[PDB]
RNA sequence: CCGACUUACCAACCCGAUGCAAACUGCGAAUACCGGAGAAUGUUAUCACGGGAGACACACGGCGGGUGCUAACGUCCGUC
RNA sequence: UCCUCCUAAAGAGUAACGGAGGAGCACGAAGGUUGGCUAAUCCUGGUCGGACAUCAGGAGGUUAGUGCAAUGGCAUAAGCCAGCUUGACUGCGAGCGUGACGGCGCGAGCAGGUGCGAAAGCAGGUCAUAGUGAUCCGGUGGUUCUGAAUGGAAGGGCCAUC
RNA sequence: UGCCUGGCGGCCGUAGCGCGGUGGUCCCACCUGACCCCAUGCCGAACUCAGAAGUGAAACGCCGUAGCGCCGAUGGUAGUGUGGGGUCUCCCCAUGCGAGAGUAGGGAACUGCCAGGCA
RNA sequence: CGCGGGGUUGAGCAGCCUGGUAGCUCGUCGGGCUCAUAACCCGAAGAUCGUCGGUUCAAAUCCGGCCCCCGCAACCA
């Protein structure tokens, strides 16, 4: 309800996203996290833009 | 008067396996809510502190312990 | 110590009015005059010299000319 | 009247009643008043039977009561169907069973207890006896 | 009671070692001598141990009780494990920080052939 | 320092043949000295807070810790967490040099003294003390100063009764009274 | 919002004010016409002959759905 | 002002004794249930797969109870 | 509709318009790991300061605490701090528990890539149990799997997701 | 072979608490110093390093003590399976199981693998 | 003891409308004007926002519990 819902979009190029949720009145700031990317099998850094 | 009548799903909890009976690996001997026994040898405890086999043999309840707690444990006879 | 959060320590000279130097390290930066320490204080001199607010028939007695 | 003063929980179960008492001793004081019968004893059977021998014996000599209620019992009101919730607390009542020394006294001489005693258990729906303080 | 905060400060590490059924190479350190056993998986009976009170190490050491004296022990228990067949140990730490004269006994005894 | 070799020296022998010991270290020796204010009107202010730990700074040569409370009172509209007061503990060389500090200047610079009382003893040889004032330290000017905020001074001691901390204490030229 | 009034300043002003208090009359009219309804709901409820007829309106209370009222950012 | 004298008073925490509890337990059965072995007895009485159904308004009695008034040929459960 | 205790008769389950309370969440740290620590409440002493703030000793010992109701649990802490971080990770899964089914749940271990630690090791969210709705119909991103003569394309399919 | 001390367990209060005494040749503890490796949301108090002047005060171990904690019968009592019975909202009989509390009493542990000192 | 609406100064009322100023009209008091009272002019006084707790730095406001008052309902053969 409140926490609206979030993907994070790898930035490996491919298309692919790990999809959470996230509290958006605190502050705008876009997640950044370290997460494994299957397609190019490997752990690429994960920016949030839904 | 009014204002109850709610109850919630049991929850089918207790001893499965209870002693002295043949395991296989794996198999769930009790389903917890706490820890009432504690996880002894060859004996595992999954995030609902249930208990289940981790190598085939025969259960064994014991009361180890300087707190006199029960540990469930499993020898591979 | 912690490495520099604390304020600077050294040895300062404080010695009495009377004499009697005493070398203290503190932290000022200055060198202090002060007064007597308990060495030369007025304590165990004036236990008398303290408890002496009173007196009236004495000074009746010094206006009583006649 | 007794009545407990901020009780746990509401409303009880009926529950039964089966067994014999715990305390058939007379403890605190020399004579007393035991329990033969079994039946709840409410708490305005209590005080009726203790105003009367309050007042058999002047004022004088100390008197124990060894029951408390503690056991609220509810009653459906007039008119209403069977059903639709339990029906809310009317009195409280003191489980009795056959061994219970339900009241005593001291500082009178027997004679005087023995007549005082007789006027409270007539107001007592149970049968009782009276019993007499021993070494043990 | 300072050492019952340190006795159940290694609890937790101690426990661990029973479960996983490894023998573990536990460690006592005291300000003036310093001991290192091999206590096997059962952990009621030794087999190798070594220390800094035997008249044939602290014979030769300036000074038992610091790391060059803990090296001096740290190579004694690991010549007598690996003589018996031991290799495959794991270190407990009994309470101490990995820091001093223990970082000292354990990385002599990983030094000569010991495996953790 | 001085007073700690003037312990060593004096205090061990005057106290061992007070009280017929028989061995060197069970006269009592002086621990630890702890120095707190509990501010109170930091609930609004918290500058006060830091203004009073900077006093401690400056009365004794360390960075004073910040004690929060330990338990929500409704009493005084505070909660848990909430900086209170500020606290100083000394032990060794330096407890030394504030003890001679402390007995040989400040205590003399009292408004009025008149002496320390000797049934203020916890009965287990520590000793408490308050100074209702921070301007008599010599390390304060009298005018950087802004309230009326006083200490808490607290000597622990190794002694195990009232009777000996008194003992200790008068060893070392209290103004009892 | 960004809402675009054709006018100047002061058919601004005549708009902007007038649909307004449009906007609290027609929640006002609504607010007032749950009230009776509630009152007729809440006198011939239990009553056998008119029950059937609150409980009608007992549920079209519910599905009126006035219109919220949001704040003036000017203060 | 400090409390300085007082009070036919109420009275927490502890100490000794006496009771009560479905939603109390520092104790704790009988039965019941799960697993192993062993005789004897039972036209496999056990399980699996497949063809065909009916039934899902129950009643009373004994024991353990909830509701009721420990009332009802009352009502709702467990087991026979 | 879901969660917790009793009724529920010491395995599981067990009804009533029976007795009592809660949920439709929160968190990018309140998760992972490594290192460290132990509470409530009373006594004395003390400056403002009082029955209750903060300080020092003593008793006490988990009567405290757990993001949230209750039950079970917790000192090796599952409670309280701090450093580094993203395992709140992808494909699977022996074997079990519970459901008439739809489904729900526990799970050692295997493969690829990570985090913490010196290392043994732990990590597939949080002390556990509530915090949630199938199918159809459509929206978005990826993939020549298909593409009604052939090459494309529209449209379908599969994976992620609303 | 006996005594003492240290480490790691089994075992879990008949094993813990309190009170009195006792131990420093070795081990242990307190202890000296701190610039150093390392740490204080301040403080070498704790953690850590460099050592030996001193002490056995504190702590710990050992010995004695029942003032507590703890263990605990036999007999009786309650309850209950099966089968009968009663004046059957509660009980009795036959038979099998048999508590809880309390009483008499027990009791301030026992033990294993290593490494030191002493005889 | 089932459902609603309210408690703010001596009286009648807002502000609660998404939290940061205790206000309006009558009224009370002390002066002035008048021969005197009213009217009028100047100055002022008060309340624990029912009570008790809760998140909030801060509550009349948001939440929970209790008290008081005023209304409504408690059905038909
Ligand atoms: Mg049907
Ligand atoms: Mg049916
Ligand atoms: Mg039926
Ligand atoms: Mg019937
Ligand atoms: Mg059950
Ligand atoms: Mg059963
Ligand atoms: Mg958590
Ligand atoms: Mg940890
Ligand atoms: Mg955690
Ligand atoms: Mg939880
Ligand atoms: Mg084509
Ligand atoms: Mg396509």
């Amino acid at each position: 309800g409140i926490r609206e819902k979030i993907k994070l979009v790898s930035s490996a190029g491919t298309g692919h996203f790990y999809t959470t949720t996230k509290n958006k009145r605190t502050k705008p700031e876009k997640l950044e996290l370290k997460k494994f990317d299957p397609v190019v099998r490997q752990h690429v850094i994960y920016k949030e833009a839904k | 008067s009014t204002r109850n009548g709610r109850d919630s799903e049991a929850k089918r909890l207790g001893v499965k396996r209870f002693g002295g009976e043949s395991v296989l690996a794996g198999s769930i001997i009790v389903r917890q809510r706490g820890t009432k026994f504690h996880a002894g040898a060859n004996v595992g405890c999954g995030r609902d502190h249930t208990l289940f086999a981790k190598a085939d043999g025969k259960v064994k309840f014991e009361v180890k312990g300087p707190k006199n707690r029960k540990f469930i444990s499993i020898e591979a006879e | 110590m912690k490495k520099d959060i604390h304020p600077k320590y050294e040895e300062i000279t404080a010695s009495c009015s009377c004499g009697n130097v005493m070398k203290i390290r503190s932290t000022v930066g200055h060198d202090l005059n002060l007064d007597v320490c308990s060495k030369c204080h007025p304590f165990f001199t004036g236990k008398q010299r303290d408890v002496a607010t009173g007196g009236r028939v004495d000074r009746f007695n010094k206006r009583f000319n006649i | 009247m007794l009545q407990p003063k901020r009780t746990k929980f509401r409303k009880m179960h009926k529950g039964r009643n089966r067994g014999l008492a715990q305390g058939t001793d007379v403890s605190f004081g020399s004579f007393g008043l035991k329990a033969v019968g079994r039946g709840r004893l409410t708490a305005r059977q209590i005080e009726a039977a203790r105003r009367a021998m309050t007042r058999a014996v002047k004022r004088q000599g100390k008197i124990w009561i060894r029951v408390f209620p503690d056991k609220p019992i509810t009653e459906k009101p007039l008119a209403v169907r069977m059903g639709k919730g339990k029906g809310n607390v009317e009195y409280w009542v003191a489980l009795i069973q056959p061994g219970k020394v339900l009241y005593e006294m001291d500082g009178v001489p027997e004679e005087l207890a023995r007549e005082a005693f007789k006027l409270a258990a007539a107001k007592l729906p149970i049968k009782t006896t009276f019993v007499t303080k021993t070494v043990m | 009671d300072k050492k019952s905060a340190r006795i159940r400060r290694a609890t937790r590490a101690r426990r661990k070692l029973q479960e996983l059924g490894a023998t573990r190479l536990v460690v006592h350190r005291t300000p003036r001598h310093i001991y290192a056993q091999v206590i096997a998986p059962n952990g009621s009976e030794v087999l190798v141990a070594a220390s800094t009170v035997e008249k044939a190490i602290a014979e030769q050491l300036k000074y038992t009780g610091n790391k060059d004296a803990a090296a001096a022990v740290g190579k004694a228990v690991a010549e007598r494990a690996l003589e018996k067949g031991i290799k495959d140990v794991s270190f407990d730490r009994s309470g101490f920080q990995y820091h001093g004269r223990v970082q000292a006994l354990a990385d002599a005894a990983r030094e000569a052939g010991l495996q953790f | 320092a001085k007073l700690h070799d003037y312990y060593k020296d004096e205090v061990v022998k005057k106290l061992m043949t007070e009280f017929n010991y028989n061995s060197v270290m069970q006269v009592p020796r002086v621990e630890k000295i702890t120095l707190n204010m509990g501010v109170g009107e930091a609930i609004a202010d918290k500058k006060l807070l830091d203004n009073a730990a900077a006093d401690l700074a400056a009365i004794s040569g360390q960075k004073p810790l910040i004690t929060k409370a330990r338990k929500s009172v409704a009493g005084f509209k505070i909660r848990q967490g909430y900086p209170i007061g500020c606290k100083v503990t000394l032990r060794g060389e330096r407890m030394w040099e504030f003890f001679e500090r402390l007995i040989t200047i400040a205590v003399p610079r009292i408004r009025d003294f008149r002496g320390l009382s000797a049934k203020s003893f916890d009965g287990r040889g520590n000793y408490s003390m308050g100074v209702r004032e921070q301007i008599i330290f010599p390390e304060i000017d009298y005018d950087k100063v802004d309230r009326v905020r006083g200490l808490d001074i607290t000597i622990t001691t190794t002694a195990k009764s009232d009777e000996e901390g008194r003992a200790l204490l008068a060893a070392f030229d209290f103004p009892f009274r | 919002e960004l809402r675009v009034y054709p006018g100047n300043y002061d058919e601004y002003m005549t708009a902007a004010t007038q649909a307004r208090e449009r906007l609290l009359a027609d929640n006002a009219k609504k607010k007032a016409q749950i009230a009776e309804l509630q009152s007729f709901v809440s006198r011939f409820s239990a009553n056998a002959s008119k029950s059937r007829q609150a409980t009608s309106r007992a549920r079209q209370i519910d599905k009126i759905k006035l219109e919220e009222v949001k704040a003036s950012s000017r203060q």
